[PDB]
């Protein structure tokens, strides 16, 4: 509420990503692992 | 060419740019703000029940309008732009709605925010558009919500970013007040209270008749049951009044809140009636929200 | 092309292969992409006939007093331009840039007009929103056409006035395109920067806040020396009345050097705003001179106007 | 009834004739030429073809040629042709091109912008004292700064001092400065612009300064002029936080704002008011003078003042017949101007109410408690008792 | 004014290369999806005639960190700018084609240039030291008239938080004030009231001790 | 800056807790002080709020130091209360020491001295209050009229007016009055003390308070018979004043 | 700037800024003017009345120290009530201690030690004011071994000896005029009337007795403090000797 | 809708989206708008005095104003949840 | 109000007559820019305006 709007316009680039995903349940054939490189963000995948 | 003023939007032909027709209807997302909301069917008589604050709006809003003669020779001026204040929840919206009914003027209500178009971009300056497509259309009754029940501070500001949301309220006043031809233009502003304001949105000339519309009386309250029971079904043995002293409620709206809750006890049985039971078990739903809010001023209080 | 689409355009009907070259402003059909007559080099004359001006009249003898300042102020812009002798004799090359700082009201704008008359030579009145006219990325152009062709002279003075935009300071929370309000000032500083040692292309700079200044413009070398200004001592004061008083009617024995004691340390403009207002007392009482009387009164009005911005009240008000 | 028959008759019998004699000479005006000033009439509308762009003259060239800038992308390369001549051309200036090919045809549009038609006011105030309601002083100082050089040089002549450049207005909420400013506005029989300080302000990159500088440039040619900019608290120096589009933008117009306003040479006889309403945001290079050379402070009303103000308003009412002003006057105490006038509305309003066919004391005190509920402060004898 | 430009000049005459400049307002030129073709432009030259350098100046305003401030031309630039780096990356050894950056401040720097071993080696040049103080005054002062009076280690001392564009300046002004006076020979004494007249400090007023 | 304390002197030179003392000074009541030839009056506005407050049990806006010192302050109401304590027990220690009582300028010294003490040091405030002090000297009868400021500057004054409008009172004041020719009689001293405070009160006579001290230690305090009488004679000599004017312009 | 509301505390110049703040108190009050002369120093002092009601020789800007000490003084007499009762005591202990006069030079730094506190605490002298003085002082006086001397006493703690110095508004002004008005062969009379002559010039309002107040140290007269009367004498011979100019 | 996806990415952006999402709920209307997060938007009061803690308020503002209706809406009004109780009250929302 | 509120009635009519005015005026203009001696110039660009070289 007083950070950066920076962050703010690219957050919805991943809500459309981690939406996506969602796809591959319950074959567990293909996986999915993410790897963060900063502590700045807070990111919504975290969350759900 | 006299047919045709500067700043007429005029149409054209082909790609010679030849004048074609003249267009007297002008496009803008000031209109399009107001046709979603259209012309309102609250009547005067859902908010019966104070006829007070009825009778207060009618003689500074609507008389000047219909009738000009009197404060022009008995009076001096058209009575100024009111400001409605009270409690939370009392029917401040609910009296502006009523108004545009019955006065059958142009409205231009306009919402919570003016912020709200960024479709010609955000206004920083086309807020004094408002003005010239109201003028042309007149009388120009107009309403605007800047409730403005949060912060405590932000009377002292002058300003950060306070400032472009400012300078779109200043230059409203400055349009308001104008230089100097008027065309009736008034004022209804509904707000939360007038301690906390948007700063220098009142002062004092503008907007200095007031109106207050109180926290309704036992009396008021009686009347705001038996019009809501007339729609609905009456209550059986006609205890509609007495259960109006067994609690007062704390708002227009809290008294609408018991009618809603009583004749839902009737859904769920799914009777084609409602007793004064209901009614009694109705009041206690409402109680449970002054409750909720506050508690700890009771236990742990100085 | 203007329209910035790109062609090989054909020949035309008297033109030389020894005309058309890079750099050079060519004629071609709108249609149909054939030189055919060639068109004139260049195409800032435009912005730079309206940007340079002739010579103001104003005498660096107001510019109020005669201060250790003004002296060392026309030592950096003048006498280097007039004479180079001493610069290299004493083996110094003169000092590119100046600033123009004090708050405002001490009469830096009194010295642009009056190094302008002295100089004899091109004077360029810009200001600094004036080489902002963004069109996205056009204003950027302005900067560097205006600088270019004062490095064509030699023996020259570009005057800012008042930068603060384009000549601002950097963000990193901008918004709209204040990369390109960047790009406009940092443009301005590394044309400066690239032509050193330029001899002879000075830089004048009028600020109202240095602070409001880039810290990489800031960095010497751009802007190697600064003059401080400041509210004139009471002898300037008592100097620059008497210029003004002049010029209108006055008494024969009246006291300046009492109403400078009166008056406390203010901005050399509003030292000038005595004079005036003392004559508008005498203007209202139909006299057609101006007492010592009505001088008091004129200070007294500023001061007290002033005060009540500032810092209020005196404890000379029973005492 | 005689007194408005007396203007009536000669103000209708003029402007009713003044009418008609325009309808019978406005054909009569094309019979005498037909020949002899019909000539380059024929010849501009040939040439012109009707339909035209705009350009701006870029520069001119030597061989009766010019280079022009179209609304479009592209440049074009013109040729200077018909009556208009090219010492009354220059560069910066718009012309007029025509649809074929390309020519300079002549200006006719001379540098119009839609931003002239908002500056420049057709509306006329009131307004003169006599219906300002004191402040004896204050209507003093702003008549001899602004009003008068213009009317009397005389005085300014024999002194030998430049007249007044502006003034600066402010005070309290609601004082009625604004009455001033626009009686000044009538009096003068003078161009006057303004503007609001809040039209200046956009967002989009290098405008802002520009519309600025364009209220000068309209003025200067049309001198003397006033100029009256209203609420500059829209355009001090103020904080403006992070992550904003309006932060450079602020910053941008008051700086053009400055130096347009001091000149380099100055206008030389346009006077500006400015009135404002916060002194703790204002800017400090605006209120430092050759800018403003007077700097007035308006207080509210007081006895003397509200007499006058409430003096104006009840003879406009009719029969004030038990009506005693001064007992009303003197209960009442610190408030605006804006409070007597809503005061004398209210009553009005009240003795409508009462269904009674004039005003009573009775209808002027009940509105007055409730004028004093609104402008209130209680910490003085809060604090003190 | 740590010297940054002059270090990346020298560097180039030393390993006698292909030196190419380039600075951020430069390097932007007309419609800025004209910008893209001119960095590749500049990067194609450079590999060919090798060694090189390729040393972009003041990166801030086509490298920011912020994706808010608009741009979308000037976005391309950076890209165009990222092949470059990634071709270093290319070679394994990266010998022939060298690459130096500098900043005014690396807070407004691209955090993606420098994340992983994309770009390598990050040198901060401190404030001149006491050591490097002492040496920076008397080259210049070499170029004037130069007098052993000076004693150069008792002014090095005394100017606190200076770089060494302030002391160039100094060095000048030095020059200034002695010319004014007019000796024809610069003194210690000119230099010591060179510092507080390049500082926006006067140091020329009275007190009550002065 | 320079407000945050009293310890910071400012580069404009002032001490704002001193300057801001001042202000307070509005938020009380009006005093005024007329020195005759054998009478000093000191008179002050009363406030009334409604009538539950009473006036009997309610404390006056004068208040005796002594027995030949009186006092009427403007001010905060709360600070005087400690001001006028600390004075009097001044007062009785110098006839502890010496036995003699108070002379007046010995007094109003001490007064201003305590406010001086209190502003020169930063760990309190002083007293926003400034008052005036009246009195007779010991054995002379030559009459003494004292102020003092928040500031512990005094000085003396023939006549000054403190309080609320305080200026409005001091020109029309400062025109009637002469140092020429002071009132000879206590009832015109005491009359012209009543018209000063006319103008600040508006209606009322019931907002006046008079009290004199005399020589020979006399303090009296006077009846609201007495001031009501007073300020009626001033309202029909002031009736027939308006007729004058009317006559005269007509006359001429 | 930021360095300057504590009073311990500096400062990239290196001076006290709170000491020199209190130079521009000294420029506020009205002006002080003495003259020394072999013949004995003439303290003379502008009064302002605000309004002639405020009565003039009731207000003191001229003060007796001892019987050969004086002072004038200008700036806040709120300071000036303690400054003064300082060098009071000091002259009358001496007398206590020794029996001889002051030295002026002594009864100087006896006022300036006083003016030197200005912490809340510290080694040596314990500091216990607040703040420093806001009052300066001329200080005049005749001892027996060193003659007549006239002193400036600074409320940041030095001391100048002057043949002449002016201090309060007009200080600039009369500096300036006593610059080409000062000699070794001036006497007490053409004393008198050359600080008149200085006065009228730098008073905003007209020379009279009521806004004038002189004074002398004379070894025979010790220090006496004149009257209106013979202050009007003085202003009407002024006037006569500029006449005839 | 969320109240983390309801932020200003520019002053006086925090208004304009809560306009398009109640005009999109009756231009499809019947449908039920959710927001998950009113918990950081809606808020008793502050002591602030910058147009950042604006921009929280002008949600809540136009909050207000949209779910009320004009149009008398088929939708199914504002379902709205918080893990909270004491931020969001009823003296907020209130009382129906 | 009639004594006088017949006289007002009648200003109203006087507003629009005035307007009617503003109409009237513009019905006939006449005008030209550039000079009378420019007259031959014109006949010369006729020759080139037409032409294609520009
Ligand atoms: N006085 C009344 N008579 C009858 N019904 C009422 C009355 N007041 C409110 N209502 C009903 O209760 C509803 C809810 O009103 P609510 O309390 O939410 O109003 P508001 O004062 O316009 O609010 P806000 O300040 O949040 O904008 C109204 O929409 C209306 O249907
Ligand atoms: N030293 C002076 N002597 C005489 N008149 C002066 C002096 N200083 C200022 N003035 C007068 O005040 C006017 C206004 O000040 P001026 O515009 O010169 O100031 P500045 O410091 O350059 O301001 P800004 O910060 O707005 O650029 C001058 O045109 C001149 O009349
Ligand atoms: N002296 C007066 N005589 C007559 N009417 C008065 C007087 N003073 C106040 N008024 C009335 O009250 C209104 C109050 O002034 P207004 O609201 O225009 O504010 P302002 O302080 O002049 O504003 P801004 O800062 O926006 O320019 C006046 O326009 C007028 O209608
Ligand atoms: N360390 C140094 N030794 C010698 N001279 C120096 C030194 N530092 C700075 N200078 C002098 O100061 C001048 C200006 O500094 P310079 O332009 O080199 O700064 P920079 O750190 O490269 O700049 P930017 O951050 O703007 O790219 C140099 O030309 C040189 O004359
Ligand atoms: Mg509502
Ligand atoms: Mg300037
Ligand atoms: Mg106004
Ligand atoms: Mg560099």
């Amino acid at each position: 509420s007083e950070g950066t709007s920076a962050d703010r316009e690219i957050q919805r680039t991943l809500m459309e990503l981690l939406t996506q995903m969602d796809g591959f349940d319950n074959l567990g054939q293909t996986k999915i692992i993410m790897a963060t490189n900063r502590p700045d963000t807070l990111d919504p995948a975290l969350l759900r | 060419v006299k047919d045709l003023k500067a700043s007429q939007r005029v149409c054209l032909r082909s790609d010679s740019y030849m004048l074609h027709k003249v267009l007297e209807n002008k496009a803008d997302p000031l209109v399009s703000l107001m046709m979603v909301e259209k012309v309102p069917d609250s009547t005067y008589d859902m908010v019966g029940g104070l006829t007070k604050q009825i009778k207060e709006i009618k003689e500074v809003i609507e008389l000047p309008v219909k009738h000009p003669e009197l404060f022009e020779s008995l009076g001096i001026a058209q009575p100024k732009g009111v400001i409605l204040y009270g409690p939370p929840g009392t029917g401040k919206t609910l009296l502006a709605r009523a108004v545009a009914h019955h006065t059958d003027c142009k409205f231009i209500r306009v919402s919570g925010a003016e912020l709200v178009q960024k479709y010609i971009g955000e206004g920083s300056r086309m807020v004094r558009e408002l003005f010239v497509m109201a003028r042309e259309h007149a009388p120009s009754i107009i309403f605007m919500d800047e409730i403005d029940s949060i912060g405590s501070t932000r009377v002292e500001g002058s300003g950060g970013g306070d400032s472009e949301v400012q300078r779109t309220m200043l230059e409203l006043l400055n349009q308001l007040d104008g230089f100097e031809t008027s065309k009736n233009i008034k004022i209804i502003m509904a707000t939360n209270r007038l301690d906390i304001l948007d700063p220098a949105l009142l002062r004092p000339g503008r907007i200095d008749r007031k109106i207050e519309f109180p926290p309704p009386s036992v009396a008021a309250r009686a009347e705001i049951l038996r019009i809501h029971s007339r729609k609905m079904n009456l209550t059986r043995g006609i205890n509609l009044r007495k259960v109006a002293e067994k609690m007062n409620g704390c708002s227009g709206a809290d008294v609408k809140g018991v009618c809603t809750e009583a004749g839902m006890y009737a859904l769920r049985e799914r009777r084609i009636h409602v007793t004064q039971e209901d009614f009694e078990l109705a009041v206690g739903k409402v109680m449970n929200k002054n409750q909720e809010t506050a508690i700890s001023v009771a236990k742990l209080f100085k | 092309l203007k329209q910035i689409a790109k062609f090989v355009v054909g020949l035309g009907e008297r033109v030389s292969p020894t005309d058309i070259e890079e750099g050079m402003r060519v004629g071609v059909d709108r249609s149909k992409y054939n030189i055919e007559l060639p068109l004139p080099p260049r195409i800032d004359p435009s912005v730079t006939m309206m940007t340079v001006e002739e010579k103001p009249d104003v005498t660096y003898s107001d510019v109020g007093g005669c201060k250790d300042q003004i002296e060392k102020l026309r030592e950096v812009v003048e006498l280097p331009l007039l004479s180079p002798e001493r610069f290299a004799t004493l083996g110094i090359d003169p000092p590119k840039g100046i600033l123009l700082y004090g708050p405002p009201g001490t009469g830096k704008t009194l010295c642009a007009r009056a190094v302008a008359n002295r100089t004899d030579a091109t004077f360029i009145r810009v200001i600094g929103s004036e080489l902002v006219q963004k069109y996205v990325g056009e204003g950027a152009r302005m900067v560097r056409e205006l600088f270019e062709m004062a490095r064509t002279k030699k023996a020259c003075i570009i005057f800012f006035d008042e930068i603060d935009a384009v000549g601002g300071a950097r963000f990193d929370d901008g918004a709209g395109g204040d990369n390109e309000v960047q790009r406009t000032m940092l443009e301005l500083i590394t044309q400066l920067d690239g032509f050193d040692p330029r001899g002879n292309i000075k830089v004048m700079f009028a600020t109202n806040r240095p602070n409001t200044l880039d810290p990489a413009l800031l960095r010497p070398g751009r802007i190697d020396r600064k003059v401080e200004f400041s509210l004139p001592d009471l002898e300037g004061r008592a100097n620059i009345f008497r210029i003004h008083s002049k010029s209108m009617s006055v008494e024969r024995g009246i006291r300046w050097e009492l109403i400078s004691r009166l008056c406390p340390n203010s901005t050399g403009a509003e030292l000038r705003s005595v004079c005036t207002e003392a004559g508008m007392f005498a203007i209202r009482a139909r006299r057609k001179v101006a007492t010592e009387k009505d001088f008091l009164k004129a200070v007294d009005k500023v001061i007290s106007g002033y005060k009540k911005f500032s810092s209020t009240s005196r404890y000379m008000q029973y005492n | 009834t005689r007194c408005k028959l007396k203007l009536l008759r000669m103000e209708r019998i003029k402007d009713h004739l003044l009418l008609e004699e325009e309808f019978v000479s406005n054909s009569e005006i094309l019979k005498p030429f037909e020949k002899k000033q019909e000539e380059e009439k024929k010849q501009l509308e040939e040439i012109r073809g009707n339909p035209l762009s705009i350009g701006t003259l870029e520069e001119i060239i030597d061989d009766d040629h010019a280079i022009v800038t179209s609304p479009t992308m592209p440049d074009y390369y013109v040729s200077i042709l018909s009556f208009v001549d090219k010492e009354l051309l220059e560069p910066g200036c718009s012309v007029l091109l025509h649809h074929k090919t390309m020519s300079i045809v002549g200006v006719l549009q001379d540098d119009a912008d839609p931003m002239v038609s908002v500056m420049k006011m057709d509306k006329s105030p009131t307004e003169s004292y006599s219906d300002i309601g004191g402040l004896e002083s204050q209507i003093q100082e702003i008549k001899e700064s602004v009003e008068l050089p213009l009317t009397h040089p005389e005085l300014y002549e024999e002194m030998g001092i430049k007249p007044p450049k502006g003034v600066i207005l402010y005070g309290a909420p609601g004082t009625g400065k604004t009455l001033l400013a626009k009686a000044v506005a009538n009096q003068t029989s003078a161009t006057f612009l303004r503007i609001v300080g809040s039209e200046l302000i956009q967002k989009y990159l290098g405008d802002g300064p520009r519309l600025c500088r364009q209220i000068f440039k309209v003025a200067g040619e049309n001198a003397p002029s006033i100029v009256f900019i209203d609420e500059i608290d829209a355009i001090g120096t103020k904080r403006y936080d992070s992550n904003s589009g309006g932060e450079r933008e602020i910053q941008r117009t008051m700086l053009e704002l400055l130096n347009q306003l001091d000149g380099f040479d100055d206008r030389g006889d346009v006077k500006v008011i400015m009135a404002t309403n916060k002194i703790e945001t204002l800017d400090p290079a605006l209120i430092r003078p050759g800018r403003i050379d007077r700097k007035i402070l308006f207080e509210n009303p007081d006895l003397s003042t509200k007499k006058k103000i409430l003096g104006i308003h009840t003879s406009k009412m009719n029969l004030s017949e038990d009506v005693n002003l001064e007992t009303l006057v003197t209960t009442k105490d610190d408030l605006s101007g804006a409070d007597i006038q809503a005061m004398c509305t209210e009553a009005g309003l009240l003795a409508l109410r009462e269904r009674r066919m004039q005003v009573t004391a009775e209808d002027f005190k009940q509105a007055k408690e409730r004028v004093m509920k609104n402008k209130v402060e209680e910490n003085l004898e809060g604090l003190y008792l | 004014g740590t010297g940054k430009t002059l270090l990346a000049r020298a560097c180039a005459a030393q390993t006698n290369a292909t030196f190419l400049k380039l600075a951020a307002p430069q390097l932007v030129q007309m419609y800025i999806g004209e910008g893209a073709k001119l960095v590749r432009d500049a990067f194609a030259l450079a590999k060919e005639k090798a060694p090189t350098i390729i040393f972009i100046d003041e990166l801030d305003a086509i490298g920011t960190k912020r994706f808010d401030s608009e741009k979308s031309g000037d976005r391309e630039v950076q890209r165009t700018m990222l092949e470059l780096l990634n071709q270093l990356d290319g070679f394994s050894s990266d010998d022939r084609v060298k690459v130096l950056a500098a900043t005014n401040r690396v807070d407004v720097l691209d955090p993606a240039l420098l994340r992983s071993g994309r770009l390598d080696r990050k040198i901060e040049f401190p404030l001149p030291s006491e050591d490097s103080r002492a040496q920076i005054l008397q080259i210049h002062s070499r170029k004037m008239t130069t007098d052993d009076d000076i004693n150069w280690q008792e002014l090095a001392r005394s100017t606190d938080e200076f770089n060494g564009a302030q002391l160039k300046a100094v060095t000048v002004e030095a020059g200034m004030i002695a010319l004014r006076n007019g000796q024809s020979s610069v003194k210690h004494e000119d230099f010591v009231e060179g510092i507080s007249e390049v500082q926006a400090r006067k140091s020329k007023s009275v007190s009550f001790y002065a | 800056g320079y407000d945050r304390a009293l310890s910071i002197f400012s580069p404009d030179g002032h001490i704002f807790q001193v300057e801001y003392a001042l202000e307070a000074v509005k938020r009380g009541t009006c005093a005024v002080g007329v020195k005759g030839k054998n009478c000093v009056v000191l008179g002050c506005e009363r406030r009334s709020t409604l009538k539950l407050q009473d006036t009997r049990i309610t404390p006056s806006k004068v208040s005796k130091i002594d027995s030949h010192v009186v006092l009427s302050f403007s001010g905060l109401n709360a600070d005087s209360r400690i001001l006028i304590e600390k004075a009097r027990v001044e007062a009785q220690s110098h006839r502890l020491t010496l036995e003699d009582p108070v002379t007046v300028e010995y007094l109003t010294r001490y007064v201003a001295g305590v406010q001086q003490r209190y502003t020169q040091s930063g760990g309190v405030r002083p007293f926003g209050v400034s008052t005036l002090i009246a009195g007779f000297d010991p054995r002379d009868d030559e009459p003494k009229l004292y102020q003092t400021e928040p500031s512990g500057i005094y000085s003396s004054w023939s006549a000054q007016t403190i309080g609320r409008n305080s200026k409005t009172v001091r020109e029309f004041l400062e025109k009637n009055y002469d140092r020429k020719e002071p009132p000879a009689t206590v009832e015109e001293c005491v009359k012209l003390t009543v018209r000063s405070l006319l103008e600040v009160v508006q209606t009322g006579a019931k907002n006046i308070e008079i009290t004199v001290v005399k020589p020979d230690s006399d303090i009296v305090a006077l009846s609201s018979e007495e001031i009501n009488q007073y300020v009626t004679q001033i309202e029909q000599e002031k009736q027939e004043q308006q007729e004058q004017d009317k006559k005269k312009k007509s006359n001429h | 700037s930021e360095y300057d509301r504590g009073v311990s505390t500096f400062s990239p110049e290196g001076r006290l800024f709170q000491v020199e703040y209190s130079l521009e108190a000294i420029k506020l009050g009205s002006t002080a003017i003495g003259i020394a002369t072999k013949e004995g120093v003439v303290l003379g002092v502008e009064k302002r009345a605000t309004s002639p009601l405020l009565e003039s020789d009731s207000i003191e800007k001229i003060v007796e120290i001892d019987r050969h000490i004086g002072c004038a003084m200008s700036g806040l007499t709120a300071d000036a009530r303690s400054m003064i009762e300082h060098a009071r005591t000091a002259a009358v202990t001496h007398n206590l201690y020794y029996d001889e006069d002051i030295n002026v030079e002594s009864l100087t730094q006896s006022v300036c030690d006083l003016a030197l506190r200005f912490g809340e605490g510290a080694s040596g002298e314990e500091r216990l004011m607040s703040r420093p003085f806001g009052v300066a002082l001329l200080i005049a006086g005749h001892d027996a071994d060193d003659g007549y001397q006239l002193f400036h006493a600074e409320p940041s703690g030095t001391f100048y000896r002057y043949n002449a110095k002016a201090i309060g508004s007009g200080s600039e002004g009369a500096q300036a005029e006593l610059l080409n008005e000062w000699h070794s062969s001036l006497t007490l009379k053409e004393a008198e009337l050359l600080v008149l002559k200085i006065l009228k010039q730098v008073m905003e309002e007209k020379l009279d007795e009521n806004n004038a107040q002189l004074s002398c140290i004379t070894k025979q007269d010790g220090f006496k403090i004149y009257d209106n009367e013979k202050t009007a004498e003085l202003i009407k011979e002024l006037k006569e000797k500029e006449a005839a100019e | 809708v969320n109240g983390s996806e309801f932020v200003h990415k520019y002053l006086g952006e925090g208004p304009r989206m809560v306009r398009d999402v109640f005009r999109l709920a009756r231009e499809n209307a019947p449908s039920i708008i959710f927001i998950d997060e009113v918990d950081s938007i809606a808020t008793k009061r502050f002591d602030a005095q910058t147009g950042s803690d604006r921009e929280v308020q002008r949600i809540l503002i136009e909050l207000l104003t949209q779910m009320d209706g004009f149009d008398q809406s088929t939708n199914v009004k504002v379902i709205m949840a918080t893990n909270r109780a004491d931020t969001l009250d009823p003296a907020l929302l209130r009382p129906g | 109000a009639a004594p006088y509120a017949a006289k007002l009635k009648q200003t109203e009519n006087d507003l629009k007559d005035i307007e009617a005015r503003i109409k009237e005026k513009a019905g006939v203009k006449e005008s030209d820019t550039g000079l009378a001696p420019s007259h031959l110039w014109d006949i010369m660009g006729d020759r080139q305006r037409l032409g294609e070289e520009h």
